[PDB]
């Protein structure tokens, strides 16, 4: 019986770490999306400045 | 397990308790062996006695 | 229709990782540890990919 | 710049937890009648970082 | 007398095995730590690459009657090439490091196994040796070749 | 792997400005590395056999 | 003698079970790798076209 209860403990531990894993993954995906968009806005503003001498 | 992920969990305590309980059980079983051997020796004694009497 | 990880690279401003691809698609590689070899013995099972 | 550093730190943490998952599922996979099961000096020890829950 | 001699001779090897296993584990610790240091350094490397790219981009941005080229562009290109070579060499080094970790752990496991074996055998003979003629644990068990193997 | 490398090779001959770091190059290098790890795993299975 | 016999037969059974469970997942890995390679190849040719 002691063996069995230890097995159940490890089961719950692994389940919790799994769900934390998936949340972290989705956050990283959003990270990439926002980084790309920020880049785009930066270049656009840059040429907007570039035209400002004519 | 690397760096900060090394954690003190209920699993650790459960395993340690298993180990200690296990040593106790080990000792008690050996004691039972001792008493049973004593009984066997005594019975052989009386067997020899009886055969001589016969 | 493509992952933003590759969209980020196919550009001009240097921002991509000092690596090959994104990781969240991948698995145990990129500097993993505990590769498990099952020593062969006459007497006990031969569990392989004990990863179940 | 700041978001760059955030990206790298999060990636590091992710790979660490993946390591932990690999190890403990391997442990659970291990069971009775195993090939490498042995006895080791003082398993009752505590490691040398000792982080609480 | 003979059996006691054997016991002491075992105890020797047991001691040295324990000690050497301990140094092995310490070495594993040190190498793991240095590997992590390398990893974070590789993390640190990336920023100046972006800085240099922005530098060259902004310098390109310029008005018609001024567009020139010297060390500045040449040296910046040298920076970029240097950076790239640095990354590739870092990756190869970390690969070799992790393979070394693998080999170390494998040998650790093997020696640990054999030490376990010696411990059980030594304890068995210790439990054996306290026998005496008058005492218990005294039986008729028949001869057989398994005893003589 | 043979054919994938082959297709990768030549495109660095292209003249000055039309040479690009195309998503073709991206996906090609991804395929190269990925099939490398695939090969390693299969050889390990072989040893097991 | 009785113990020797039992040992022999149980050992045989252990070996056989090992081999079977190896067969299953090896077979699995074969086709999954094949299909993913096909998918990547098609992706590449599409882009360059």
């Amino acid at each position: 019986w002691d063996e069995h209860d230890n097995r159940t403990r490890l089961a719950e531990r692994i389940d919790t770490v799994n769900r934390w894993k998936e949340t972290l993954d989705k956050c990283l995906t959003d990270l990439d999306a926002e980084i790309d968009s920020l880049a785009q806005a930066k270049e656009s503003a840059e040429q907007n400045l570039q035209a400002k001498n004519l | 397990r690397s760096n900060v992920e090394l954690c003190r969990d209920q699993t650790q305590y459960g395993l340690i308790d298993e180990v200690h309980q296990l040593e106790a059980t080990i000792n008690t079983m050996k004691q039972k062996l001792a008493q049973t051997q004593n009984a066997l020796d005594a019975l052989f004694k009386h067997l020899a006695r009886i055969q001589a009497d016969i | 229709g493509l992952p933003p990880a590759y969209t980020q690279h196919l550009r001009e401003m240097a921002f991509w990782d000092p690596a090959i691809t994104a990781q969240y698609l991948n698995s145990g590689p990129r500097w993993g540890c505990m590769q498990w070899r099952d020593r062969q013995i006459r007497g006990k099972e031969f569990v392989v990919t004990r990863n179940q | 710049c700041l978001l760059q550093e955030i990206r790298q730190q999060l990636n590091s943490d992710h790979r660490d937890k993946m390591e932990t998952l690999e190890i403990d599922r391997g442990c659970l996979s291990l069971n009775l009648t195993s090939p490498n099961i042995s006895l080791k000096v003082n398993p009752t020890r505590i490691p040398k970082d000792s982080t609480t829950l | 007398r003979k059996v006691g001699e054997r016991l002491e001779d075992m105890h020797c090897w047991k001691s040295e095995l324990q000690r050497e296993i301990d140094e092995l584990s310490s070495e594993t610790d040190l190498m793991m730590a240095q590997k992590l240091r390398l990893q974070r350094a590789l993390d640190a490397t990336s920023v100046p690459y972006s800085i240099a790219t922005d530098n060259l981009q902004c310098r390109e941005r310029r008005q018609h009657p001024d567009l020139v080229r010297d060390y500045v562009e040449v040296e910046l290109l040298k920076e970029t090439e240097l950076i790239r070579n640095i990354q590739e060499l870092l990756k190869r080094t970390i690969g070799q490091a992790v393979d070394q970790i693998r080999l170390n752990r494998e040998h650790k496991e093997s020696c640990e196994m054999n030490w376990s074996d010696k411990v059980e055998v030594y304890n068995i003979d210790d439990t054996c040796s306290r026998y005496t003629n008058e005492s218990t644990q005294v039986q008729f068990y028949p001869h057989s070749s398994k005893f003589e193997e | 792997l043979k054919v994938a490398q082959t297709r990768l090779d030549e495109r660095t001959r292209r003249p000055n400005v039309e040479l690009c770091r195309d998503m073709a190059q991206l996906r090609l290098v991804n395929e190269v590395y990925e099939v490398d790890e695939t090969i390693q795993t299969l050889q390990q299975r072989l040893r097991d056999s | 003698w009785y113990r020797s016999n039992l040992v022999s037969f149980q050992e045989s059974n252990s070996s056989r079970h090992n081999s079977e469970r190896l067969r299953v997942d090896t077979s699995r890995l074969i086709q999954d790798k094949y299909q993913q390679i096909r998918k990547t190849q098609a992706h590449s040719t599409q882009n360059l076209g």
